[PDB]
């Protein structure tokens, strides 16, 4: 009588589902990076044409 | 009871399968040759063509 109960403790109110919050999805995009060029070498002038 | 037991590892199986399949999309776009390095070749090769 206490609890709310039958006479063989079945529960007289149906307990609620408590519909869970479920997983989502996840995401991933892309990265980029940039440089420089090297240093100019003096090219050493042959004789040919 | 053990048939739901099999239906939930079942569930367990295919979460397994999206979890692979999504490592999979994320190891593809990490992967070398990729969308930045063939948007440098198109943008690269209109230009000096």
């Amino acid at each position: 009588l206490r609890h709310n109960l039958s006479i063989d403790g079945q529960p007289l109110s149906l307990a609620i589902y408590a519909e869970p919050t479920d997983p989502k999805a996840l995401l991933t995009s892309m990265v980029q990076a940039s440089q420089g060029g090297s240093a100019v070498l003096p090219g050493t002038l042959s004789l040919y044409r | 009871k053990i048939r739901r037991e099999a239906a939930q590892m079942q569930v367990e199986y295919q979460e397994t399968q999206q979890a692979h399949t999504q490592a999979q999309l994320e190891l593809l776009q990490r992967k070398f040759t990729n969308k930045a390095l063939y948007s440098w070749m198109r943008g690269k090769l209109s230009a000096i063509y």
